[PDB]
């Protein structure tokens, strides 16, 4: 039974980790700092 | 099932999808698993020759569909995340393969008093033709000496007893399968009833010998009726 | 052995979603419609048998359909990942929406559709031996949802006779809205869904958003989390009928121990183990810290008090490794609080389960993998504060006759706007006569 | 034959977690059909 | 001379399956149905609960019946399932619900003539029959309702047999269902009239010998099913077996029941003890009768201190002198003449028998009829009141067709039950 | 307790016995409750906690002591 | 059995980091409460669990709370060494701080905390099984420690009913001081703590200062000195629930044997070998020379003098290497003195305690290693010169209203003040009568 929890333990610490969330772009700290503005420059392709 | 119930907590369905697809390949499935670690670590081996510290997610992923991977949206990543601690775009080999090779509590103890009952020699490696005519007539699945590199070592056993144990659905059978297949029964503390038991001092409950009868002990020519 | 699941409108649809994404990964059929390679007619293999029935070359198809008036949420399960699983048949879509008007649903659209869901469900039900419920979800809050969800109801309760009809519902939240009409659709909704089903469970989404708040660490959660939690709940109760147990319950045991008086049938739903993986490794988990959970209203997935009411009855569900022995210490523990009460005329509250499959975990989901998890249906008095407040925005909004035009537009008559308002005044009434205690009674 | 069952059947003496069971379905080895009982195995 | 077992609802199936695997054992019946025994003394009477197929093979005389078949296929799956007949098992399409009204009228009809053919194919083929033996819960539905069902077939059918059941009551502290004082005062009312002796077990205080004891970290219901097991096994192990002193079901009948209304009994099994514990005492008649009397032993949750005992029966199973017996059994009527009706000479009989079950030098089951019992009926009375009174539920019954004159009279007839068990208490020779 | 389940009672020492070192246990010679003479302090809840084991079984039980001549005509006469 | 710790405030966390980095070392857990990776179990013995419960897993955690209303001190104490000890739901912290007012924390803001905080003690309440006490550190001078410490222990008291409340509290300097509004927030903490609380230990800071100045050889120190100080009487205190002693003494002692009137409840608190590394290896250290030390008021750890009371009972804690025969000497010794007297009514003035278990030595502290300690706490009318200064400063500010438009503004009526400075004059009364002669009244 011991043995049954550790193991169980090392299941949830490497299947599980917080990033392998599908909704991660969501909850991610630091969201703000990965993307860009609205429009950078005068040449920037995304603002059609 | 496998990956569901308390006895195996440590299972995932996707990796066990990807151990499935690497024993089912194509030289049978615990010898594809034996090549799969060996390539592991060669692999590791020539990236650590080059100047980098592990193996990375798009050769990790290579090596997967070169053995027969049929993976899935999303499910690549997944791994290349669960087995990535740095995270660093890199793969843990320690944590790989303890997962590769992961068993049950009961079965990695059968497996460790089994390869504890072999003789080893030089640094703990075994050899085949010093012990292929001793173990001749008792070795059921005979692809143990294919499994040999006449060479071998812990961890390509553990992955070869690993590999056996989706056939074997009961973990009791999984050991006096693997205890009579090596010969490994202890005859001072043995587990199964056909051994030679060795005591020293004889079994407590030792009845033998003397079934004490009760007419035996009794006089009968005492009721001789005389006057 | 077989239950029917009814998945109406979008919450219902996605809520369905999730459920059979978490019914396949749990049996083991792969979205393509295949048992993995490694099982054969080698060892016993039936648990599926609920959920899915196989054809004759082998392929599994599952026991559902899914009902929408708007296209749109069915073209996705028609594009998105299981396009193999389902059979085209069950995916029925109409051409426009019911508007959030219940009025359109039930009188001029949902009319023309539900001749073909009661012919799919009779082609279902023909391919059974042991059907023994239907499983329905739907919202209340909206047109499609109202609407056609009762009219569905009232056919099939005319067609099938002394079968159970078990409802899993997403009502309007206390302060969350979505839109301006909720109190009448929700009023005539409650007023047909009241004669035409046995036990009908309640979920808020602002519950289950404060839970996933509280308890998972997510600072953004979205519907699909929501969603996994109501298909881990739903789980946990049929699971009684698929795997070994010491406890089985059928899902004819629950309105008979559930329900009083027949029209004294809404539940509260509470699940305990839900938890983050950073916090499982803090706390062990055992059968009665679990047990305490449940009875939280912190813990619960809809917005009521339940200290402001007192219980009629409780049934508790324990999945995975427990031993009865801890079930009974845990709920004679429970008995013994202050702030729980029973009414005096139910001396003996509690129905106990206990199965032996442990909750499967899902590979993006948040909760943690946990050995043992237990789930609690009750009824409570506390139910009528939920009714007061629709009810009371639903006299100010008709104070003003504020949108009625809508609704006899579309075919109804204002009278049901009364009729239904005066059904649910004798529902709060019975509800307030109901928790009276019996010495004073005399 | 082996260790783990050579003790007599009295109570106490059981240990049920060391004989797991390999899966925890129900199967369909009684059925009615049309009304015709079958007990299949 | 051959007893008929009838194992109904998922209680009585779980504990019969656990009957069968201790009966199959003592006789050596490998689970295949082959003989395996290692004295003859095991085959000659294996006739009692085994019929003899032509074979190498035995059959067990049970017929096994339930509502919905989960619990018939998760049994026949077990390892000992295959010994069981497959025509000896009746099933319906939709469960008891728990239900009495509808266990008893709806589906209990339905297959009650089913039941009846089995049971009467199975008692035609006896050379002699004996009672029949019943196990089954009161809280439940289709146990409660077809039992009861059965039982009263049974007796207009044979009323010259004895009529036997092991029953399970609700606990006095945690309900495991909600509606249960209706179905066990239904039941209860059916007993009363049907039955001859009737024997009733709390899971609360099986759960009190689990943990106090024998010290379990962590008991299962196979536990609970292996200790009545024992005692089911125990009561009629002098009916097959040789002994000094022999003894029977209508023996015993006769010895334990003063009146007719007065037969219901308390179990317990004496050599229970805990792992540590067995190095610190060797097994003798004196400790197997001290703990024979301790209520920590004792099935039911009713205290022997707050009545008295009209009646007991003690059956030894070992190899013993009936000296030790017989004063031991003098000795605790002397020492304890308070809780003894004084009005009868000797309350206790005693048996003995001279093979013990298998790793046990000896063994003793305990077999008491003691007026304390009319504390849980007048519980149980109670609640069905606060029930009755706010027609608790009631509609799901009335909806079946009951009459209320139903609830009524069993109600009445349990409070007179309660009355007559408190005027035996109080009563005096004056 | 609610602790881990591989816990067991611990093992102590306890030495400078007069019992255990040939002599008779006289008056103010009980050195074995000295302080210096323990190994630890620490109370262990050994109340609850279940003793060590360590043996090979038995593997078995023993409950008993161990404990063409056809007709067809043609009748023949031997002596033995 | 088992103890919970409550650290309300700021020095009552500070001094709660000093406790629970000594409690681990003493037991033997790791800063994490990990264990190496080839052990099964972390340590061989349950001794541990009067202050940690471990999981299945073998990690362990402590039976604590941290309150606090401003974040910062919490969140050192989640970012610092001791970060996976804690589980994180007992790390409570709110928005903004009480701001030294006692009506702040009382009435508006620990009102709105002191819910979860129930909730939490109750969920460590519910894990245990022979729980014997609440040990609860604060400080009475500022506004959150004062209101919510106070708001806290009555609901305690409601809740648990009989178990008994010990309070270590930090009382202001008799001239060492931090804030001007000190008084007014001791004067009410005083009159909550009187009806609340079975013991209360008071430590004033001024008296450590000059314990580490003469005994210590410190010129500049810091408040980690006094909370490694605080934390190795509370050791000695609680050391007779852990380990092996001659004669044990159990939390409910100390109330029976110390309170002789419901009121008499402040104690004085000393410890004896208090000294330095030098000076260590200069002197022998006999249990008679510990035992005249503890006596001498440059042992205490509150400005007090008892030579200006008389004492009413007196508890002893010996830990170390001691016998019995000496420790009897010693006290046949001390009562001998001239300058200790007791009242006539309490004949029998002692309660003895002896232990096993020498004093723990930590790696970066300042005390020397030694083989044997003596604790003591004492209760006499010495006291009643403390409260004498606070209510002369109290009635100085009161005179002309000073500041009390704050507290009436975060919601007190002015009437408060005037209730509790009667109280806490009764209080002094209480203490002039109880001393009086038996044989001068008659
Ligand atoms: N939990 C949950 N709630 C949902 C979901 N989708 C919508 N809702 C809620 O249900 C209500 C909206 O009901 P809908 O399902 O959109 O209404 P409808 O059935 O589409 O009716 P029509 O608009 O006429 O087509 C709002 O309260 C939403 O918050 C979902 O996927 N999960
Ligand atoms: N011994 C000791 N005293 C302290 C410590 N920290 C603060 N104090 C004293 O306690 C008093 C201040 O109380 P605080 O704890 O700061 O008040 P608070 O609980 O933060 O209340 P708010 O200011 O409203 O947040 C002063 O007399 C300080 O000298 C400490 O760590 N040890
Ligand atoms: N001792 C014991 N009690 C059981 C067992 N199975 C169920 N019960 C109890 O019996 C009652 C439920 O009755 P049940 O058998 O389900 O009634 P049914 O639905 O008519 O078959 C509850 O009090 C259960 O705790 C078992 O194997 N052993
Ligand atoms: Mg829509
Ligand atoms: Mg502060």
């Amino acid at each position: 039974r011991a043995n049954r929890e550790k193991q169980l333990l090392d299941y949830r610490e490497t299947y599980q980790k917080k990033e392998t969330q599908r909704e991660w772009d969501l909850n991610d700290p630091h969201w703000k700092a990965k993307d860009l503005p609205g429009r950078v420059g005068d040449n920037d392709p995304r603002t059609g | 099932m496998i990956y569901s119930d308390n006895n195996n907590p440590r299972e995932d369905s996707v990796f066990l999808r990807v151990k499935r697809a690497v024993r089912c390949g194509g030289v049978t499935g615990p010898i594809q698993m034996v090549d799969f670690l060996r390539d592991f670590r060669c692999l590791e081996e020539e990236q650590r020759a080059s100047g980098r510290k592990g193996v990375t997610h798009k050769q990790f992923v290579k090596l997967m569909e070169q053995y027969g991977t049929k993976l899935r949206e999303g499910d690549a990543a997944y791994l290349c995340k669960a087995f990535d601690d740095d995270n660093d775009g890199y793969i843990n080999p320690e944590r790989f393969v303890r997962h590769f090779t992961g068993l049950n509590q009961r079965r990695h103890n059968a497996v460790l008093r089994a390869w504890a009952s072999l003789p080893k020699d030089a640094k703990g490696r075994v050899r085949r033709n010093h012990l292929n005519e001793r173990f001749s007539e008792t070795v059921t699945h005979g692809d143990v000496w294919g499994t040999f590199s006449p060479t071998l070592c812990f961890e390509e056993f553990l992955a070869f007893y690993a590999a056996v144990s989706v056939e074997i659905p009961l973990d009791e059978k999984f050991e006096l399968f693997l205890l009579r297949e090596w010969c490994a029964d202890s005859s001072r503390a043995p587990v199964m009833n056909s051994t030679l038991r060795e005591w020293g001092q004889g079994g407590d409950p030792l009845a033998i010998g003397k079934p004490l009868y009760v007419q035996d002990v009794l006089d009968r020519p005492l009721g001789l009726s005389t006057k | 052995r077989e239950a029917i699941c009814i998945h109406i409108g979008q919450a219902g649809c996605q809520v369905g979603n999730a459920c059979w994404e978490l019914f396949c990964l749990e049996h083991g059929i792969q979205p393509d419609g295949a048992m993995p390679s490694d099982k054969t007619i080698g060892v016993e293999d039936d648990a599926f048998n609920t959920f899915f029935s196989e054809t004759g070359a082998g392929k599994h198809v599952p026991r559902a359909v899914f009902l929408d008036l708007e296209p749109t949420v069915v073209d996705e399960v028609r594009t998105g990942t299981y396009r193999q699983l389902f059979h085209p048949e069950q995916l029925i879509s109409g051409k426009e929406d019911a508007a959030n008007n219940y009025a359109r649903g039930h009188y001029t659209i949902g009319k023309e559709i539900v001749d073909l869901c009661l012919d799919r469900i009779r082609k279902l039900a023909d391919n059974c031996t042991g059907l023994q419920g239907f499983l329905v979800y739907h919202a209340v809050g909206g047109g499609t949802g109202s609407g056609l969800g009762a009219l569905l109801l009232e056919r099939l309760s005319v067609d099938y006779g002394k079968k159970s009809k078990l409802g899993y519902t997403v009502y309007p939240s206390p302060q969350v809205s979505t839109a301006v009409v909720e109190p009448y659709n929700s009023v005539l909704s409650t007023h047909s869904l009241l004669e035409h089903t046995d036990v009908a469970a309640m979920l808020d989404n602002e519950a289950i958003y404060d839970l996933t708040r509280r308890n998972l660490d997510i600072e953004r959660p979205t519907y699909t989390n929501l969603n996994r939690l109501i298909g881990q709940v739903v789980s946990s109760l049929t699971a009684s009928l698929r795997f070994d147990g010491a406890l089985n319950v059928d899902l004819t045991e629950f309105q008979t121990n559930l329900v009083p008086y027949p029209r004294i049938h809404f539940v509260l739903t509470s699940y305990a183990p839900v938890i983050s993986a950073e916090k499982a490794y803090h706390e062990q988990l055992s059968v009665s810290e679990i047990s305490n959970a449940v009875f939280e209203p912190a813990s619960m997935m809809t917005k009521c008090d339940p200290r402001h009411g007192k219980y009629m009855a409780c049934c508790l569900m324990y999945r995975g490794d427990v031993v009865p022995k801890d079930v009974n210490a845990a709920v004679a523990t429970i008995k013994t609080k202050r702030t729980i009460q029973f009414v005096d005329w139910s001396p003996t509250g509690f129905k106990c389960g206990i199965n032996y499959q442990p909750p499967t975990v899902v590979p993006g989901g948040d909760l943690a993998k946990v050995q043992r998890a237990v789930c609690m249906i009750a009824n409570s008095t506390a139910i009528a504060e939920v009714f007061a407040r629709i009810d009371h925005k639903f006299d100010l909004m008709y104070s003003k006759r504020a949108f009625v035009h809508w609704y006899v537009g579309e075919g109804m008559e204002e009278g049901e706007f009364s009729e239904a308002r005066e059904d649910l005044a004798a529902l709060e009434k019975d509800y307030e006569e109901v928790g009276a205690e019996s010495a004073d009674m005399d | 034959r082996t260790i783990y069952d050579a003790l007599p059947k009295l109570p106490g003496f059981s240990f049920p977690e060391l004989n797991p069971p390999p899966t925890n379905g129900i199967p369909q080895l009684c059925t009615i059909r049309k009304g015709i009982r079958t007990v299949f195995d | 001379r051959e007893i008929v077992c009838v194992q109904a609802g998922q209680c009585g199936n779980q504990i019969g399956s656990k009957f069968w695997e201790v009966i199959s054992d003592e006789h050596g019946v490998d689970p295949t149905g082959t003989y395996q025994g290692d004295s003859d003394l095991q085959l000659e009477r294996i006739n009692v609960y085994f019929d003899e197929a032509t074979g190498g093979r035995y059959v067990p005389r049970s017929v096994l019946i339930d509502l919905e078949p989960g619990t018939m296929d998760s049994v026949r799956a077990g390892p000992y399932g295959q010994i069981f007949r497959p025509d000896n098992f009746i099933f319906g399409q939709s469960g008891a619900g728990n239900n009495w009204a509808k266990g008893h009228y709806t589906e209990g009809a339905e297959l009650i003539d089913s039941v009846l053919d089995v049971c009467c194919k199975e008692a035609e083929s006896c050379d002699c029959l004996q009672g029949f033996q019943i196990c089954h819960s009161l809280g439940g539905g289709t146990g409660s309702g077809m039992g009861t069902l059965l039982i009263s077939k049974l007796r207009e059918q044979y009323p010259d047999r004895i009529m036997m059941t092991f029953s399970i009551i609700p606990s006095p502290k945690v309900s495991d269902t909600v509606v249960e004082p209706y179905n066990t005062t239904l039941s209860v009312h059916q007993l009363v009239e049907n039955s001859d002796e009737s024997m009733c077990i709390d899971n609360e205080a099986l759960y009190d010998i689990c943990f106090r004891t024998l010290k379990l970290t962590t008991p299962t219901f196979g536990d609970l099913n292996h200790l009545v097991s024992a005692v089911v096994s125990g009561v009629t192990c002098c009916l097959r077996f040789p002994g000094q002193l022999n003894s029977d079901l209508r023996k015993l009948a006769v010895n334990l029941v003063p009146f007719p209304r007065l037969h219901f009994f308390m179990m317990g099994f004496a050599p229970l003890t805990s792992r540590g514990s067995q190095q610190y005492r060797g097994l003798s008649v004196p400790e197997l009768t001290q703990q024979m009397f301790d209520a920590k032993n004792m099935m039911q949750a009713a205290d022997p201190r707050h009545g008295r005992y009209l009646t007991a029966s003690a059956l030894f199973r070992g190899r013993m002198s009936t000296k030790e017996v017989d004063e031991q059994m003098l000795n605790v009527q002397n020492k304890n003449s308070s809780y003894f009706i004084e009005w009868i000479p000797n309350n206790i009989k005693s048996s003995v028998c001279d093979i013990p079950p298998k790793g046990l030098k000896m063994a003793v089951t305990f077999i008491g009829n003691n007026t304390c019992i009319q504390e849980m009926f007048r519980r149980v009375g109670e609640q069905f009141t606060l029930m009755f009174r706010r027609k608790a539920f009631l509609h799901w019954y009335t909806g079946e067709g009951m009459d209320e004159m139903e609830f009524t009279e069993a109600e009445s007839n349990m409070n007179d039950l309660v009355s007559e068990y408190q005027q035996y208490q109080d009563a005096t020779i004056e | 307790m609610k602790n881990s389940v591989a816990r067991t009672q611990p093992v102590r020492k306890y030495e400078n016995f007069t019992l255990e070192n040939n002599l008779p246990l006289a008056l103010g010679a009980n050195f074995h409750d000295d302080p210096i003479c323990r190994d630890t302090n620490r109370t262990s809840h050994t109340l609850l906690l279940p003793r060590n084991v360590d043996y090979a079984p038995h593997t078995e039980y023993v409950f008993n002591g161990g404990g063409e001549p056809v007709f067809d005509g043609w009748m023949t006469v031997n002596f033995d």
